[PDB]
């Protein structure tokens, strides 16, 4: 039965796919701004034996 | 920032995509969680802004104009589905897609890190106000309504695209940061008179100020009700946000430059406190409330000081939702009578008694009663305006006086007094009304509880 | 007209077209031009009636005067240096004359008289070939001999153009008339940034064309040469006057629109030289242009006329001839402003 | 503007009547041979504002 | 004024030469592709409204064929646009190199040693 | 006085004014080819005196 | 030409009045006679004699314009000892207009003419200061 | 709670800032330097841009033209 | 026809609560009517107003208010100890500035 359920609600999912799309492409947009991760005089820090990166 | 773009590029089609009977319940639903989600940019920093990415960033003075956007977009849409209920699918659509999109250009134009991008987003607004004010007014003055309503700010902001590329081809750069960075102070000559001049009078015409308001009362008056409450709480806010960040490039010149606005600013708002007080139209009085209070907002950008600045924050975002209460509160008997004259029904507390409750709170934060954030705004502005000159504290003090005197006029001419006895066709409110009336005034008290989140950058 | 003739008669006026744009002889341009007015004459007149000869005769009076001042310039300039190739043009009264020539040819203000006229007397087919494949010859020569030019003579004609074609456009309820004032102010926008940069002068010209041939499409879909007979037409197609509507918007220059692109793109050029004051004045001077787009809008999108009762036997039938193109070209009018640095293609 | 066709099918549908310095029927010259060949020679390939000085 | 035109070198009707093979090529993931093949759909869209037809679903073959022209007319033309930037940059580069005396690199001054007036606001 | 009045009467309406008067006076040709031929040669002999005599 | 105008532009601001007020009147004179050569190709005036008539009226009304502006700014300069000062070609400018609603006799046109024509000449001559170019030259 | 859940430290924004002020005054002198360059270009016309075309030397015919002295 | 053009009536306005006397001002149907009542009081009062409310009273102290209260404290402190002003006229250390070296 779950067939009209579906072609009558399926428009609640778009703004919360959005949602999630749009968290994706600001990490996205995050990624492309590294040139200076844990370079700047007042945060420079010695890495964790483990630790590949100060911030995502 | 992309997190609350893309959920409004996405309430477009699940619109066009509704079932007949669904729109308004699925926009509703789904711009409430996105002013939830918009909530979190209040979270700023003490130094800096939120530098998302190389297009769009997040400031102390843009966040809440932000979260005031994506809450005033519900409220929209419910005071909108009662006056809209004889029409086609298709046009309801149509409607709601102009609200999207207004709300769209909002968002992106209060983030842009660029001037001319602010500027293409800045003009971008028109088009769906146009549309909605000369579509979807009642009466045949919203044509011209319309053009007084696109000419004026046309004519302000033409000359201001030529002195932005100028700006670019001067300083090789129009990114926010880097202006505020570079910033060089400003010599005395005549082109630069005229840059400056360039550079203000489209914002000066958007607040709107005094001597250059005349469109206002028209494109607030013939609008539907959607487009009044946008009109006034948002739209005239880009004039003030405006300002504020052009105003980095103007130094020293403003200080002598400021005399002519500063005293438009204080005489025309003396002015139209006065005009209120003689007015035969509801939404004419509370357009030209909108007048005077941007007036002081003029006042306190063009000082230029840290308390100033602050009371402007709060003042636009407190009159925002005031004025957005007040036409709600004027359309609602005038769907009940179908006439905007004053004196046509009276004596409405006793036949709408929680409207009544709702008409004294929305007239009391008006005429800024303590300890709303109305009157912090106010009284930080006539704080630096006596810091900037002892003698102001005339007519803002004035000013203080005749305000009060216009809204309980119209609160006793509305509420008070006998009913007429001839209108039997008013009906109990609805709780549509009584929720877009505590939806608009809750967060107002709410706020007042935490002020430092209105009170922008320079707290 | 037979439809080969007719054919015939187009692929004539095209070749006339592309061997003005193909030619380094000035002999093969002048060729060039005279056939394409001989190839012209006819298809004007292709529906016979007094207003349609008077439009040709008018309008061959006036390319014919036009094609003499452009060998009487030609023949100066081979005097003063004997060269054929199209250059720097070595000679400034052969220059000047050259100059007017084109400038007849084009239509620009003050020679802009028989623009209306010659638009409003033929049809919309005929009025489309005149408004947007006429401008290229003239446009390419223009653009070839840029470096000599004088900014004065080209700057001011320009600036008479853009006021004429605001105020003349202000008074019409003739849609031909419309865009006939609409084109001579567009002219004057491209040939304003002519002595600075042919690339502004290129995609102004393209985005112009495009936006042109939306709008006659447009006029032609929905049968109306007047105000009053396009005001029907919300009860019989709504969804033509919606796309009529958003089109005359960005005809009118607004943001986020396409026609926003090249007012924008030449006020930055001339920002790059000194010239402060003249896209100021212009783009005051096109508020005129979007007022009667505005007007237009008023009275065929966003209210509703009254109609007749025979309208509703044209709800029982539908558009038999089809325009393939309509929608591409609605489109790209519309929805192209955030491709705007693909203009480097154009250089 | 100048579609510059012949150029790149390289088929000179009009350049053997350009100047007079070029190939004449009988090999007739022109009064000024000499001196529109020295012009050209000097001119070519620095363009035309290098060349106008 | 045309900067290009006359530029050494320049094959005249060729709308890509083979330095421009030399180039990264734009991704298929480009956003302005994305927004080519959203010009493509709103093309159908428009066509399915005009002819009458049900505006989303009448013909899939139509839209799917304007979304695929537009993308792929989009390719080529980022490719050509890109690679005019990109040779504008390279002549730009090589002018400065070639003429160090008309771009000077004078000495950097701190904020310590440069007289700034100050103009109080009060 | 000033609302309803002067302010109106200065920027807007004066503008409107001046726009209808000029555009009265642009567009109407009586459409005889003599008239304007005889203003094409009126330019063109301006064009020749004023902007090509000075080079 | 750009004969008038150089005679008018060499002679310093507020020196030799007389000759000032000669190249204005000169100035407008050649003005007048342009605009009365348009009108008279676009609107005949059926008569030789009424032809003439409207020439000398659109011509008296550009000299008298120019003469009067010539001669109060050069005056205004020279008595306050301020030249390339705007306010004195803003009062040459409202002289002028006042002389056309004069011309025109109209009260509104009067004014208007003194409030733009003001504002024109002294953006004219903050131009001419400042160094503002109206036909740039190709630079870039 | 609300940090560790919705929000990053300090740093990843101060050196995002760092990243965009970096790339910015590159554009900004990028589009100066440009500018100047534009203009020595068209002036001199000495450069690769404002190239304006002239007679081909191809054209001419070097043979005997049946007079001596041409 | 003495009459200027054909056309409709204007017709009364509806009462919505004439076929629903409990109609919240929403919509003519009932049941649409309800819910859209219902997800408006609960997506505006229950989610927006009151969870957004407690999410801003607890946002952490980016301001930096505390921190800069306790720096405060460090430097009077110290300051205080030590005998040094608590505050300087100079905010820059004048080894650093450079001043012209004529003023004449
Ligand atoms: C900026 C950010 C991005 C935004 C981009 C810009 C906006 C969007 C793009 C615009 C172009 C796209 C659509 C154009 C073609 C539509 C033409 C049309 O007629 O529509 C009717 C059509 C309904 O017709 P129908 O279904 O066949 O049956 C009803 C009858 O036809 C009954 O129909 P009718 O003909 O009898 O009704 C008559 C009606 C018919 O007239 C109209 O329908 C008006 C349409 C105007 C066309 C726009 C012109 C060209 C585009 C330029 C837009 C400019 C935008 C810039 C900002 C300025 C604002 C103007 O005319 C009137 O009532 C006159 C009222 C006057 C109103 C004045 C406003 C008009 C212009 C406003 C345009 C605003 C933007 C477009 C809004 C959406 C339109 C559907 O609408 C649709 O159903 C299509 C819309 C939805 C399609 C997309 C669905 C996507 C799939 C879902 C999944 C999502 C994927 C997400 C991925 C992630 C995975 C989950
Ligand atoms: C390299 C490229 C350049 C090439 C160009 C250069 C070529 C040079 C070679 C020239 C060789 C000559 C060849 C002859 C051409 C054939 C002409 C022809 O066929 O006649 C047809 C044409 C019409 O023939 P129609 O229909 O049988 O006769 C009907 C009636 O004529 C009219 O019937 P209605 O009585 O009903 O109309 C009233 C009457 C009304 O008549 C009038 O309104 C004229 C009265 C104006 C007074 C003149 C100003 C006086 C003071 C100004 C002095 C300036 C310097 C001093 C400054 C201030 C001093 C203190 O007539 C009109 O309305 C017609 C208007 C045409 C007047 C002349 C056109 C010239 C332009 C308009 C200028 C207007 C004057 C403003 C001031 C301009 C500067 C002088 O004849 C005429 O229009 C009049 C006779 C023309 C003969 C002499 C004119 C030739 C001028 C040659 C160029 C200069
Ligand atoms: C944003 C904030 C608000 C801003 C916006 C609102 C405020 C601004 C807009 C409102 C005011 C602007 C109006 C401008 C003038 C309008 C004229 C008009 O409408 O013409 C169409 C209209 C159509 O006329 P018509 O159909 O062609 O002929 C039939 C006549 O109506 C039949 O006429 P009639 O037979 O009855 O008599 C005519 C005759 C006789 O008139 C009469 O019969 C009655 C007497 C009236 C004469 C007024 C002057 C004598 C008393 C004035 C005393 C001092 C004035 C106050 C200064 C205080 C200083 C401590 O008048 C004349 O001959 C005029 C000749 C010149 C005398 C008046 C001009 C004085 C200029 C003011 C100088 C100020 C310098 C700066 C001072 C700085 C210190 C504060 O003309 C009139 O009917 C009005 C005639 C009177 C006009 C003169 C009044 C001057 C008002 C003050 C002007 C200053 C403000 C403008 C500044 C920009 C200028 C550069
Ligand atoms: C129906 C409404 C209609 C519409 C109207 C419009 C409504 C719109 C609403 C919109 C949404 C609003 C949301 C806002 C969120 C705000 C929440 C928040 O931030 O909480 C802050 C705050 C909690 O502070 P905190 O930072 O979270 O705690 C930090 C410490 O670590 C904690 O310290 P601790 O370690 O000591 O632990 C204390 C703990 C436990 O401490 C204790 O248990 C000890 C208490 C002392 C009793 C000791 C003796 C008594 C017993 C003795 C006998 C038994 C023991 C022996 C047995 C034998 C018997 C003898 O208690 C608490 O944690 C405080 C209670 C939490 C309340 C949170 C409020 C949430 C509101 C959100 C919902 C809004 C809708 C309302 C629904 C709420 C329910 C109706 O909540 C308060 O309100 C505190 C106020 C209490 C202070 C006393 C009042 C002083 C009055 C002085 C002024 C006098 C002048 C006159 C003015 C009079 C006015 C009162
Ligand atoms: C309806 C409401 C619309 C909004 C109104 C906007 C207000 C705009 C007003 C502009 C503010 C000032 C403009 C210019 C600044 C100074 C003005 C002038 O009076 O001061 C003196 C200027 O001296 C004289 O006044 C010369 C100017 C006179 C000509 C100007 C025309 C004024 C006429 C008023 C018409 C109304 C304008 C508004 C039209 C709508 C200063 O002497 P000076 O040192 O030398 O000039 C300083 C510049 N320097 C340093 C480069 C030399
Ligand atoms: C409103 C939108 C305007 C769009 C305009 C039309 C778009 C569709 C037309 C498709 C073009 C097909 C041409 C491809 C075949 C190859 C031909 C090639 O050889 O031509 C080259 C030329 O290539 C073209 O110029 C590129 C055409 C691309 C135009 C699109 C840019 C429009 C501005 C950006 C708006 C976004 C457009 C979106 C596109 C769908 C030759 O260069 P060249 O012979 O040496 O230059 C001669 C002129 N000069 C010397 C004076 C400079
Ligand atoms: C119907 C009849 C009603 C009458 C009966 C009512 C019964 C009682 C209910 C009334 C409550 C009385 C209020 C008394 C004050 C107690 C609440 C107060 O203590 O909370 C404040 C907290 O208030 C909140 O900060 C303010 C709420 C935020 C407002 C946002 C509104 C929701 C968004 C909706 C859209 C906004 C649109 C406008 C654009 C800006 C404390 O601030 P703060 O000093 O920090 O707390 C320090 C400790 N912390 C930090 C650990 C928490
Ligand atoms: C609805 C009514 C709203 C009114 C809006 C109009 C008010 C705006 C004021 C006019 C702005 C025009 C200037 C355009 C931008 C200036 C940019 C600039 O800085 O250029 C200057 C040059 O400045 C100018 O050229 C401006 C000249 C003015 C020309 C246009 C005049 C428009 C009307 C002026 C009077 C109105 C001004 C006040 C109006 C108040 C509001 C009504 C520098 O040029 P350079 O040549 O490089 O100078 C140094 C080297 N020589």
């Amino acid at each position: 039965n779950v067939l009209q359920i579906v072609r009558d609600h399926w428009v609640h999912i778009l703004v919360p796919v959005g949602f999630v799309f749009g968290c994706y492409l600001d990490r996205r947009s995050d990624e492309k701004l590294t040139a200076f991760r844990n370079k700047s005089l007042l945060f420079k820090r010695e890495l964790r034996p483990n630790e590949e990166v100060t911030w995502k | 920032m992309l997190k609350i773009i893309i959920p409004t590029t996405m309430l477009l089609p699940m619109t066009w995509m509704s079932k007949h009977n669904m729109i308004w319940i699925n926009a509703t639903v789904h711009s409430l969680l996105i002013s939830l989600i918009s909530l979190s940019l209040l979270n700023q920093l003490g130094e800096n802004s939120l530098n998302f990415s190389l297009t769009f960033f997040s400031d102390s003075l843009s966040a809440p104009l932000l979260v005031l956007t994506t809450w005033l977009l519900p409220l929209m849409l419910m005071a909108s589905q009662s006056h809209l209920s004889k029409e086609t699918t298709t046009r309801k659509k149509l409607y709601i897609t102009m609200l999207i999109l207004l709300q769209l250009f909002l968002i992106m134009t209060f983030t842009a890190t660029e001037l001319i991008l602010f500027y293409i987003l800045f003009e971008a607004t028109l088009v769906p106000t146009l549309i909605i004010i000369t579509r979807w007014g009642n009466q045949t003055e919203r044509l011209n309504a319309g053009l007084y309503f696109l000419f004026y700010t046309l004519a302000g902001s033409l000359p201001l695209l030529v002195a932005l590329v100028y700006i670019q081809n001067t300083t090789g750069s129009l990114n926010f940061l880097i202006i505020h960075y570079w910033s060089h102070p400003l010599s005395n000559s005549w082109s630069n008179i005229f840059m400056w001049l360039a550079c203000i009078m489209a914002f000066m015409v958007k607040m709107p100020l005094y001597g250059l308001h005349l469109w206002l009362p028209k494109a607030h008056v013939e609008a539907p009700i959607a487009g009044s409450m946008v009109l006034a709480a948002v739209l005239l806010k880009l004039g003030g946000y405006g300002m504020m960040r052009i105003t980095t490039i103007l130094n020293p010149l403003t200080n002598y430059m400021a005399y002519p606005f500063l005293m438009l600013s204080m005489w025309g708002m003396i002015m139209t406190s006065s005009i209120c007080l003689r007015q035969t139209d509801l939404k004419s009085l509370i357009a030209y409330s909108s007048v005077s209070h941007m007036a002081l907002v003029i006042v306190a950008i063009m000082i230029q000081t840290p308390w100033s600045f602050m009371g402007a924050t709060a003042l636009m975002i407190a009159h925002g939702l005031t004025s957005s209460m007040l036409f709600c509160l004027a359309n609602t008997n005038y769907e009940r009578v179908h006439s905007r004259t004053m004196i046509l029904a009276r004596g409405l507390q006793t036949l709408l008694p929680l409207m009544a409750t709702w008409w004294l709170v929305a007239s009391l934060t008006n005429l800024a009663l303590p300890p709303s954030i109305n009157l912090i705004g106010e009284l930080f502005i006539i704080t630096a305006s006596f810091s900037w000159s002892n003698i102001t504290i005339i007519l803002m003090g004035m000013n203080m006086m005749i305000t009060a005197l216009y809204s309980l006029y119209m609160l006793i001419t509305t509420q008070r007094g006998k009913y007429t006895h001839h209108i039997n066709n008013i009906k109990p409110s609805f709780t549509r009304e009584n929720a877009l009336m505590a939806l608009h005034i809750l967060p107002l008290l709410l706020l007042t509880l935490n002020p430092k989140m209105i009170l922008g950058p320079l707290y | 007209m037979n439809p080969i003739i007719y054919t015939t008669l187009i692929m004539t006026v095209m070749s006339g077209t592309m061997l003005v744009m193909i030619s380094s002889h000035w002999l093969l341009i002048w060729i060039g031009f005279e056939m394409n007015l001989l190839a012209m004459i006819p298809v004007l007149m292709k529906n016979f009636n007094p207003r349609a000869t008077e439009a040709a005769t008018k309008y061959f009076l006036t390319q014919a005067t036009a094609s003499m001042m452009l060998m009487m310039a030609i023949i100066i300039n081979l005097l003063y240096s004997g060269q054929w190739t199209i250059t720097k043009m070595f000679n400034p009264v052969a220059m000047t004359m050259m100059t007017m020539a084109l400038a007849m040819k084009l239509g620009l203000s003050p020679f802009h008289f028989w623009v209306p006229e010659v638009t409003q007397g033929i049809s919309l087919q005929a009025g489309l070939l005149l408004l947007t494949w006429q401008k290229l010859a003239p446009l390419s020569v223009l653009c070839q001999i840029s470096q000599s030019i004088n900014p004065n003579l080209m700057l001011t004609m320009a600036m008479l153009s853009i006021l004429i074609g605001g105020w003349g456009g202000l008074n019409q309820t003739q849609l031909r008339k419309i865009m006939a004032y609409s084109s001579i102010a567009h002219m004057g926008w491209m040939t304003a940034v002519l002595p600075y940069n042919t690339t502004m002068t290129i995609l102004n010209l393209l985005i112009y064309i495009t936006m042109t041939l939306a709008m006659f499409m447009l006029l032609i879909h929905s049968s109306a040469t007047t105000t009053l007979s396009l005001s029907h037409t919300w009860n019989k197609m709504p969804v033509i006057t919606s796309l009529m509507m958003v089109t005359l918007l960005s005809m009118g220059g607004l943001p986020p629109l396409s026609g926003f692109m090249p007012k924008w793109m030449i006020i930055q050029e001339m920002t790059k030289n000194e010239s402060i004051i003249m896209p100021t004045l212009m783009a005051m001077t096109a508020l005129l242009n979007l007022y009667f787009y505005m007007r237009l809008a008023y009275s065929s999108s966003l209210t509703m006329f009254p109609s007749t009762n025979n309208m509703k036997m044209k709800w029982q039938f539908e558009h038999t001839k089809q325009m393939k193109l309509l929608p591409t070209m609605i489109v790209l009018s519309t929805l192209v402003l955030p491709m705007t640095p693909a203009l480097s293609s154009l250089n | 503007p100048f579609f510059d066709v012949q150029k790149r099918l390289g088929l000179d549908l009009d350049r053997w009547m350009t100047i007079q310095s070029a190939e004449q029927p009988h090999k007739i010259p022109g009064r000024c041979h000499a001196f529109e060949k020295e012009w050209i020679e000097c001119a070519h390939g620095i363009g035309g504002i290098r060349a106008e000085k | 004024m045309t900067m290009m035109s006359g530029r050494p070198g320049r094959v005249p009707l060729q709308f890509l030469p083979n330095e421009a093979r030399s180039l990264p090529p734009p991704k298929l993931t480009d956003p302005r592709l994305v927004y080519m093949g959203f010009l493509g759909y709103c093309s159908g869209l428009i066509d399915n409204a005009i002819r009458r037809r049900p505006v989303v679903s009448a013909g899939l073959h139509r839209q799917l064929l304007y979304v695929t022209s537009f993308v792929f007319f989009g390719y080529y033309l980022l490719k050509r646009q890109d690679y005019m930037y990109a040779l504008r940059d390279h002549d730009m580069f090589a002018y400065v190199k070639s003429h160090p005396e008309d771009f000077p690199e004078k000495d950097k001054k701190t904020y310590g040693e440069i007289l700034e007036e100050f103009h109080p606001v009060r | 006085l000033l609302d309803l009045i002067w302010l109106e009467t200065i920027l807007p309406k004066t503008t409107s004014f001046i726009q209808m008067k000029m555009s009265i006076m642009v567009s109407n040709q009586k459409g005889l080819i003599k008239l304007y031929f005889l203003s094409f040669l009126i330019t063109i002999m301006i064009s020749m005196t004023l902007f090509n005599y000075h080079e | 030409a750009k004969t008038l105008l150089h005679k008018y532009s060499d002679i310093p601001e507020g020196t030799e009045c007389h000759r000032k007020a000669y190249a204005s009147t000169s100035i407008g004179g050649a003005t007048g006679l342009i605009v009365s050569a348009y009108s008279i190709a676009l609107k005949p005036p059926a008569s030789f004699l009424e032809g003439v008539a409207r020439t000398g009226r659109y011509t008296f009304t550009s000299a008298a314009i120019g003469a009067i502006f010539g001669l109060t700014s050069c005056i205004s300069a020279q008595v306050r000892e301020k030249p390339d000062d705007p306010l004195n070609y803003f009062i040459g400018g409202c002289a002028g207009g006042l002389t056309l609603g004069a011309r025109t006799r109209s009260y509104g046109i009067g004014a208007a003419a003194c409030a733009y024509m003001g504002l024109t000449a002294a953006l004219v001559k903050m131009g001419q200061l400042e160094g503002w170019q109206v036909f740039a030259e190709p630079k870039v | 709670w609300i940090a560790r859940t919705f929000y990053d430290g300090p740093e990843k924004n101060y050196e995002k800032t760092m990243a965009i002020l970096q790339i910015e005054a590159e554009k900004a002198e990028l589009r100066l330097k440009e500018l100047e360059v534009r203009r020595l270009m068209r002036a001199r016309g000495d450069g690769p841009w404002y190239q304006y075309p002239t007679i081909d030397k191809a054209l001419i015919d070097h043979s005997p033209k049946t007079t001596p002295d041409n | 026809p003495t009459i200027r053009l054909q056309e409709d009536p204007d017709p009364e306005d509806e009462n919505l609560y004439e076929k629903n006397p409990d109609s919240h001002g929403y919509d003519k149907d009932p049941i649409v009517d309800l819910w859209n009542m219902r997800v408006v009081f609960f997506f505006g009062f229950s989610i927006v107003l009151v969870l957004g409310s407690t999410f801003v009273a607890y946002l952490p102290d980016y301001r930096m208010q505390e921190w800069a209260r306790r720096e405060a404290e460090r430097l009077v402190k110290y300051r205080e100890a030590n005998g040094l002003p608590l505050m300087e006229s100079n905010c820059f250390d004048p080894n650093k500035i450079q001043l012209p070296e004529d003023e004449d």
